C-alpha cells in the first residue's frame, strides 16, 4: 500500500550538534542519544521487538562532521540562512475539567536545528512533567519538533508556549486557555 | 550568539510499494538544505544534484567495491529493516476516539458550530462524515485535516456549521482500518 | 531482529 523509512542524520557547527534517528512514515522510531551513546525508542514497545547498536550511529555522525568540514570550505564558507519556525499550540484530546490532558507545542518549517522552547502557566514557567522530541526531518529538509505538558484543565489557567530561534528577531509566544 | 552556522544532512531513504515487493533506496547528502549528490537505487551510481557535488560522485563511483554495497541496500538495508519493523510500524493499528461537542467559540453568527474530534488513532488513513436524522451533510462541514501528535497517533477535527432546531439528532461517523465497523457518536 | 544502519560514505578534500 506504500510506505517510507528514512535514516536521517545531521551535524551542526560551531555547535557540534549531531543527530541520528529513524523515521517511518513521518513518525520517529528511535534516535541515538549522543551523550550517553544509547538508543532511545520513541515508544517503549518498539524496544522489545527490535534493536539497534548505537555505536554504528556515532560512526556515521563522525563522518557527517568530517564531510561538513569539507563542504563548508567548498561552498566557500557560505553560512546557512535562518528560517523562523511557525509555532502552533494545541491539545492531545478534547478538553474537560479536572481530567488529565496534554498540551502540545508543535514547532514547524525551520532550520538550523537549534531552538529553545519554554512552557509558561499564568506568567511563571512550568517544568514538571514536560517532555520533548528531537528534531524531526521534513521532506523539504527543514525541521519539526514537539514539546509536551501534562496538566489539569482549569477555568482560570492560561498557558504559554515560548519559542526562541535565530530566525525570529524576537521570542515568540503562543497562548492557550480554556475560555 | 550570531556566528554563522553550517549544516550537514544525510538521508538514507527506503521507499516501499505493494509491501516489501518493489523497493527503491536513496542515499542523499545535503549541505544546509540543498541536496548535492545522491545514489538512486534505480540509477545504479551516484549522480551529482548540484555542481557542489561533482567531486563526490566521481570519487565514489570509482570505488566499485563501494558501489556494490549501495546496489545491495534495497535488500541488505531496506527490505531487511522493513521485515524487522513491519510488526510494529506497518501493522500498527490504534483505535480512534470520537467525541462530539459544541464549539467553545462560535464564529459564524447565530449558527451552532458542532465539533467531531477523532483522537489518538493510527495509521493516518481515516474518514469522518456527519449525518443529520439520516442522510449525509456534505456542505457546511470543514476539517483540520490530519494532525500529527508526534507520538505515533493522530487527531482530526471535522467541524459542522449547523442551524439549531430541537427535534434533530446529529451523528458523526468514523471508518478506520482499526475498526471492525463504523464508529458513531450522536448529539442532541 | 535488529535494524541495520546504512553507512554514510566519506568525501575527499
Amino acid at each position: 500500500e506504500e510506505h517510507v523509512i528514512i535514516q536521517a542524520e545531521f551535524y551542526l557547527n560551531p555547535d557540534q550538534s549531531g543527530e541520528f534517528m529513524f523515521d517511518f512514515d513521518g513518525d520517529e522510531i528511535f534516535h541515538v542519544d549522543m551523550a550517553k551513546k544509547e538508543t532511545v525508542w520513541r515508544l517503549e514497545e518498539f524496544g522489545r521487538f527490535a534493536s539497534f547498536e548505537a555505536q554504528g550511529a556515532l560512526a556515521n555522525i563522525a563522518v557527517d562532521k568530517a564531510n561538513l568540514e569539507i563542504m563548508t570550505k567548498r561552498s566557500n564558507y557560505t553560512p546557512i540562512t535562518n528560517v523562523p519556525p511557525e509555532v502552533t499550540v494545541l491539545t492531545n484530546s478534547p478538553v474537560e475539567l479536572r481530567e488529565p490532558n496534554v498540551l502540545i507545542c508543535f514547532i514547524d518549517k525551520f532550520t538550523p536545528p537549534v531552538v529553545n522552547v519554554t512552557w509558561l502557566r499564568n506568567g511563571k514557567p512550568v517544568t514538571t512533567g514536560v517532555s520533548e522530541t528531537v528534531f524531526l526531518p521534513r521532506e523539504d529538509h527543514l525541521f519539526r519538533k514537539f514539546h509536551y505538558l501534562p496538566f489539569l484543565p482549569s477555568t482560570e489557567d492560561v498557558y504559554d508556549c515560548r519559542v526562541e530561534h535565530w530566525g525570529l528577531d524576537e521570542p515568540l509566544l503562543k497562548h492557550w486557555e480554556f475560555d | 550568539d550570531t556566528r554563522p552556522r553550517f549544516l550537514e544532512q544525510v538521508k538514507h531513504e527506503c521507499h516501499f510499494f505493494n509491501g516489501t515487493e518493489r523497493v527503491r533506496f536513496l542515499d542523499r547528502y545535503f549541505y544546509h538544505q540543498e541536496e548535492y549528490v545522491r545514489f538512486d537505487s534505480d540509477v545504479g551510481e551516484y549522480r551529482a544534484v548540484t555542481e557542489l557535488g561533482r567531486p563526490d560522485a566521481e570519487y565514489w563511483n570509482s570505488q566499485k567495491d563501494l558501489l556494490e554495497q549501495k546496489r545491495a541496500a534495497v535488500d541488505t538495508y531496506c527490505r531487511h529493516n522493513y521485515g524487522v519493523g513491519e510488526s510494529f510500524t506497518v501493522q500498527r493499528r490504534v483505535y480512534p476516539e470520537v467525541t462530539v461537542y459544541p464549539a467553545k467559540t462560535q464564529p459564524l453568527q447565530h449558527h451552532n458550530l458542532l465539533v467531531c474530534s477523532v483522537n489518538g488513532f493510527y495509521p493516518g488513513s481515516i474518514e469522518v462524515r456527519w449525518f443529520r436524522n439520516g442522510q449525509e451533510e456534505k456542505t457546511g462541514v470543514v476539517s483540520t485535516g490530519l494532525i500529527q501528535n508526534g507520538d505515533w497517533t493522530f487527531q482530526t477535527l471535522v467541524m459542522l456549521e449547523t442551524v439549531p432546531r430541537s427535534g434533530e439528532v446529529y451523528t458523526c461517523q468514523v471508518e478506520h482500518p482499526s475498526l471492525t465497523s463504523p464508529l458513531t457518536v450522536e448529539w442532541r | 531482529r535488529q535494524l541495520y544502519p546504512e553507512w554514510t560514505e566519506a568525501q575527499r578534500l
